[PDB]
């Protein structure tokens, strides 16, 4: 849902940098 | 997660409004108190909070009650910022709204496999003002009402 996708993007970004 | 230099700041802020050390401040200095603290509250939010805070219409609040409200508001501000940070990751073309295009690109990058029909269902469900895309307020509203943050 919105929250999984948002959480996904947030993790993906706190990890990359 | 509260801290010490931040607990001590809240105390400072509180004392600005209690120069005579009666141990309370007037519920009316809330907005100014929140601003000194870095917040940018709006009328409705102040109306709402003075009403949560002064449930027994004394017009006054003590330090524990002030500390609460400010800890709570610091947590909400952190949440908002994080929601806003994710807003920007969906709206990567920066049109300031999240489109169907943005959302589909996000699902794919994250390895989902929704149909346009499900993708559209997620827009409609988020799109309250009916302009066919999702504003920040809509996105904030949509997080506000899901599983957990
Ligand atoms: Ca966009
Ligand atoms: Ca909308």
């Amino acid at each position: 849902n919105w929250k999984l996708l948002a959480k996904g993007l947030l993790i993906r970004e706190r990890l990359k940098r | 997660e509260l801290t010490e230099e931040q607990k001590q700041e809240i105390r400072e802020a509180f004392d600005l409004f209690d120069a005579d050390g009666t141990g309370t401040i007037d519920v009316k200095e809330l907005k100014v108190a929140m601003r000194a603290l870095g917040f940018e509250p709006k009328k409705e939010e102040i109306k709402k909070m003075i009403s949560e805070i002064d449930k027994e219409g004394t017009g006054k609040m003590n330090f524990g009650d002030f500390l609460t409200v400010m800890t709570q508001k610091m947590s909400e501000k952190d949440t908002k910022e994080e929601i806003l940070k994710a807003f920007k990751l969906f709206d990567d073309d920066e049109t300031g709204k999240i489109s169907f295009k943005n959302l589909k690109r996000v699902a794919k990058e994250l390895g989902e496999n929704l149909t346009d029909e499900e993708l559209q269902e997620m827009i409609d469900e988020a799109d309250r003002d009916g302009d066919g895309e999702v504003s920040e307020q809509e996105f904030l509203r949509i997080m506000k009402k899901t599983s957990l943050y």
